[PDB]
């Protein structure tokens, strides 16, 4: 019954920009803290950040200012924006339901198929 | 004993005095300005100053920020050191020095092809008959590595001195021909740039028998952290780690009579930072709905205890602590043989029978088994 689904990824060129979204529903959306990460073939899944239910959010600060986590509980949204986007910046981005951040919780949790975002030369 | 586990802090995160990293052109920088590379080593000369270990508000230990340390022996006293090098210098010609500038004319050149030169050398930190008094410490936060670095054009910076220029001097007179941080070739140079290539470290603590606290460093650099592990050795004493929201691999080797306590407030709350601290909010849905016991792992959330040593033992119980109000504890009573936890609330009997409705429905949000629980009243 819950439902998450990316949107927002593509081919963009490096200095791009690029705001991702994750749709929710079958669940009250306000009530969890929310999760994006990160996954490129030949490494773990990468934790980007976590928004608690008051908006407030705890992120890894190698990702400080590039990317930044939001969620509209209203549209039952989650926003991941980016900037300043380079090559290694290539992977399947995806959305998380909780706080999942150790490689055993993000490849257990609940998230959605996720929205490629290729940076390339 | 259910109320030292009961009776089991404004510490800042990592980096707030040795800088925290970041990611430029795919690498990690970890200062880019002349000064502020000089005023890293700056901090650095503090660990001679003041000793590995600074004593905060008279309770606990907190190590120097950034500074690896790679054992801690509560048995003899004692801390070793990690690897904390920087790249070496090659080449060069006509090297004279005026003024304690530093003059070539042809500069040397900075090699990853050579060995590289150890920073701590050139402090001489203190590492014996260390005071363990306080039972209440931060683990270290600092995974080995070697600095690679730049240099630049830096005009201006001749008159420059300070503790930082002190070892960073003691550093080009420890290794003579092989590092200059400063100096003249046609135009004044010096290094810009520290870039940090982090190694996987693994801190060993060597526990006494006697009640041993710790707080574990909040992290926030994925790099930095997922290069960090602790592994504790039981020695049948009583032992607590404050488990960081951020999470760092832990091994515990179990003796007979251990105690172990692991306070896991931080993993079951909303985590924010704030004024270079934690901010803790509300307790996080469902957290806990998925704990995995293993003889030999525990999975709560984000944290991966692993268990060596006395595994076997069917009759241990290891415990998990959190608070659901400011008046209620919440006790998660583990037999990692077993496979099994039960439920303990402690509080006030008036406090904790009256909020009782309230209190299992924490324990039934946080995903718990409600069916076996115990009550210790104060």
């Amino acid at each position: 019954q819950v439902q998450l689904v990316e949107s927002g990824g593509g081919l963009v060129q490096p200095g791009g920009s690029l705001r991702l979204s994750c749709a929710a529903s079958g669940f009250t959306f306000s009530d969890y803290v929310m999760t994006w990460v990160r996954q490129a073939p030949g490494k773990g899944p990468e934790w980007i950040a976590t928004i608690n239910t008051d908006g407030s959010t705890m992120r890894d600060d190698s990702t400080k200012g590039r990317f930044t986590i939001s969620r509209d509980n209203a549209k039952n949204t989650l926003y991941l924006q980016m900037t300043s986007l380079k090559p290694e910046d290539t992977a399947l981005y995806y959305c998380a339901r909780g706080r999942v951040i150790s490689a055993s919780a993000i490849r257990g949790a609940v998230r959605g198929p996720g929205t490629q975002v290729t940076v390339s030369s | 004993t259910v109320a030292s586990i009961v009776g089991i802090f404004l510490l800042p995160i990592a980096g707030i005095s040795a800088g925290i990293p970041s990611l430029v052109n795919n690498e990690l920088i970890l200062h880019d300005k002349a000064t502020s590379v000089v005023n890293y080593f700056n901090h650095l000369s503090e660990s001679k100053k003041y000793g590995p270990l600074k004593t905060e508000d008279d309770k606990i230990l907190v190590p120097i920020d950034d500074l690896v340390i790679s054992e801690i022996d509560f048995n003899n006293n004692s801390i070793k050191l990690g690897t904390c090098n920087i790249l070496a210098m090659e080449g060069g010609s006509g090297h004279t020095v005026t003024g304690n500038i530093d003059h070539f004319f042809s500069s040397p050149s900075i090699s990853s092809h050579i060995p590289s030169l150890s920073i701590y050398s050139a402090i001489g930190i203190e590492t014996e008959n260390l005071d363990f008094s306080k039972k209440i410490m931060m683990l270290p936060n600092a995974p080995s590595r070697v600095f690679w670095w730049e240099t630049g054009a830096v005009p201006g910076l001749r008159s420059l001195e300070n503790d930082g220029t002190r070892l960073l001097d003691s550093i080009r007179d420890l290794y003579p021909g092989k590092f200059y941080w400063r100096f003249y070739a046609f135009f004044d140079y010096a290094i810009t740039t520290l870039k940090p290539v982090y190694e996987d470290t693994n801190i060993k603590i060597k526990l006494d028998k006697d009640t041993r606290n710790f707080i574990m460093p909040t992290i926030t650099t994925n790099e930095i952290r997922n290069k960090l592990s602790y592994s504790f050795d039981g020695a049948g004493g009583t032992y607590s780690l404050l488990l960081s929201s951020y999470p760092i691999s832990t091994n515990i080797n179990l003796s007979k009579d251990d105690l172990w306590i692991f306070n896991i407030d931080n993993e079951v709350r909303e985590i924010s930072i704030e004024n270079g601290t934690i901010k803790k909010g509300k307790l996080i849905k469902d957290v806990l709905s998925k704990i995995d016991i293993n003889k030999n792992k525990l999975i709560i959330g984000n944290q991966t205890i692993d268990f060596s040593g006395d595994i076997d033992n069917k009759d241990r119980y290891i415990f998990l602590t959190c608070e659901l109000d400011d008046k209620i504890s919440l006790i998660i009573e583990i037999n990692l043989v077993a496979k099994s936890y039960s439920l303990l609330l402690s509080g006030d009997k008036n406090y904790l029978i009256s909020n009782l409705s309230n209190t299992i429905e924490k324990i039934n949000t946080l995903g718990l088994d409600s069916k076996n629980i115990a009550y210790n009243y104060t």
